[PDB]
């Protein structure tokens, strides 16, 4: 998919994320809900303002799916196919929201890994997240 | 932009800690590396062929500083962004013909650079206020296109 | 929007020939078929599972007609679009939370449908004026987001 | 790349375009220049206002490249690779401009083939043009 150099950078960067993938996934969602209020409509108000358990669970799943993707960069459509059916076919998530989440994920990585989030790594992660987004929005039917 | 009095104070307090040269150079550098078509507008800066060349380029730092200074003017004039950026809108739209999508891209890069420098102090709530600020600036710069 | 007196007259002359029901039904139908995530907002219309179902759906036609009528109000109030669409902006932004990108998408679909119906009379120059009109409407509808 | 159904629709629709591909390519460019003035910066003023030969030549090349793409839907990156080097690496064409041209191309098809430009065909062509655009913006280095 990506270039060999990007693949190398992404695998490397994700090794530094390690066990924090789910925590970063949850924080990225929070950043997204507050920064981009239109994204809140897919979720119960209670889960966004009076709780955190369901957001954290979606956060862990986001983190796990990205970890899976990093291990299958040569075949993203095959590793993430099922998630497109859910997000596009069933829930009809507007594609713009994957761009918003991607920005919030990069923001979250910059906060926690300031020394590892170099310009070259930033560029490769951006391309990775755009490829994941492309797969997630591939099947609206 | 639509900012509460509490958000506005939080936005201004963070700006007191912003080194416009350091943050500015880094924001412009990242734009050039992550979204390389933007390099079309900065030929005079010299070698932009790889990340090390870009981030260390003194012209990138000097121009980034000017860009950040102008963001600072916006942060201190949140109630009159269109007027604050009128002349810059003329330049970017009528002389350079920069597509407005790139204004948003730069705004988002700036937010990522603030996050990198401030770490946990750049909370989800403060990022939210900054997203409204950068959207506001992008829209004011795009005004002469409409 | 920025329209010359000659462009404005050309824009209004074409609108006299626009059947709001026919064009409206087709524009909304195509939006639903080409950009299927938009279907999330129109569950009440019934079966939208395939193109034939969508284009023949009487609820799609009736709502498309209302959408086009509202575009017509904009075309006849080119100097006060924000004011003409204020209440609709409230509805779309505060109640429905429609992402503004979809306003642009619908505007572009409308232009393609005008092209289909008017053929060679929909010249490159007239399309240009219509692109300024649909951008203007999209921006006015997105006003309550900023 | 696209789904089997889209591939079928695109091959079919392009057979109706036939020998008009270059003429449609030139008209789509004209529509784009007038409708979206920022796109004019990549070209000499003279070619846009006092002539038409160079626009027509770019138009024919656009049409030929789309015809080539339709015959190689399974491997677009391989058929169009060289054009990405030119448009992205050498000329640094802003990616947004491929979206603008795509819209203008759909507009041009609707003008000339009103009875063949059905909703289903519109949807498949949109996906095709988006895939071509993705390839053309794949190599900024
Ligand atoms: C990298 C991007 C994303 C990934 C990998 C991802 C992953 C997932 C996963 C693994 C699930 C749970 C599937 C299950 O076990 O039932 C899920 C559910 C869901 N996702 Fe996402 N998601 C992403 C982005 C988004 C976005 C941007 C939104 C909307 C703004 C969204 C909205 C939802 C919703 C509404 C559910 C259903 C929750 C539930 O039923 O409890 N997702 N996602
Ligand atoms: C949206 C935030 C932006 C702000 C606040 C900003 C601000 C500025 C400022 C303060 C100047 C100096 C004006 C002068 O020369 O007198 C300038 C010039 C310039 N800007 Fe921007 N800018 C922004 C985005 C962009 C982007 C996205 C591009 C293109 C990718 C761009 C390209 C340029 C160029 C080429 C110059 C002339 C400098 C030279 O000749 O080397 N700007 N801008
Ligand atoms: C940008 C051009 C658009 C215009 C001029 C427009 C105009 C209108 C008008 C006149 C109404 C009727 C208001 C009423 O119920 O009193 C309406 C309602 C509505 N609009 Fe739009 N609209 C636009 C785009 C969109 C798009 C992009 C979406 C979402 C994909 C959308 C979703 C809706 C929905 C769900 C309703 C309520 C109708 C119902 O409850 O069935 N609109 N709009
Ligand atoms: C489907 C999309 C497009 C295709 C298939 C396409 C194809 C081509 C081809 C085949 C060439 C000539 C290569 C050669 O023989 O030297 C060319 C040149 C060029 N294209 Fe495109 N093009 C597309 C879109 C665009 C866009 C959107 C722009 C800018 C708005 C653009 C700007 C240019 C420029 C500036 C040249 C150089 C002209 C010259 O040197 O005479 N192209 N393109």
């Amino acid at each position: 998919v990506l270039s060999a150099a990007d693949k190398t950078n992404v695998k490397a960067a994700w090794s530094k994320v390690g066990g924090h993938a789910g925590e970063y996934g949850a924080e990225a969602l929070e950043r997204m809900f507050l920064g981009f209020p239109t994204t809140k409509t897919y979720f119960p108000h209670f889960d966004l303002s009076h709780g955190s358990a369901q957001v954290k669970a979606h956060g862990k799943k986001v983190g796990d799916a990205l970890t899976l993707a990093v291990g299958h960069l040569d075949d993203l459509p095959g590793a993430l196919s099922d998630l497109s059916n859910l997000h596009a076919h069933k829930l009809r998530v507007d594609p713009v929201n994957f761009k918003l989440l991607s920005h919030c994920l990069l923001s979250t990585l910059a906060v926690h890994l300031p020394n590892d989030f170099t310009p070259a790594v930033h560029a490769s992660l951006d391309k990775f997240l755009s490829s994941v987004s492309t797969v997630l929005t591939s099947k609206y039917r | 932009v639509q900012l509460s009095g509490e958000e506005k104070a939080a936005v201004l307090a963070l700006w007191d800690k912003v080194n416009e040269e350091e943050v500015g150079g880094e924001a412009l550098g990242r734009l050039l590396v992550v979204y390389p078509w933007t390099q079309r507008f900065f030929d005079s800066f010299g070698d932009l062929s790889n990340p090390g060349a870009v981030m260390g380029n003194p012209k990138v730092k000097a121009h980034g500083k000017k860009v950040l200074h102008s963001f600072g003017e916006g942060v201190h004039h949140l109630d009159n962004l269109k007027g604050t950026f009128a002349a810059l809108s003329e330049l970017h739209c009528d002389k350079l013909h920069v597509d407005p999508e790139n204004f948003r891209l730069l705004g988002n890069v700036l937010v990522v650079v603030l996050a990198r420098h401030f770490g946990k102090d750049f909370t989800p709530e403060l990022q939210a206020s900054y997203q409204k600020v950068v959207a506001g600036v992008a829209n004011a710069l795009a005004h002469k296109y409409h």
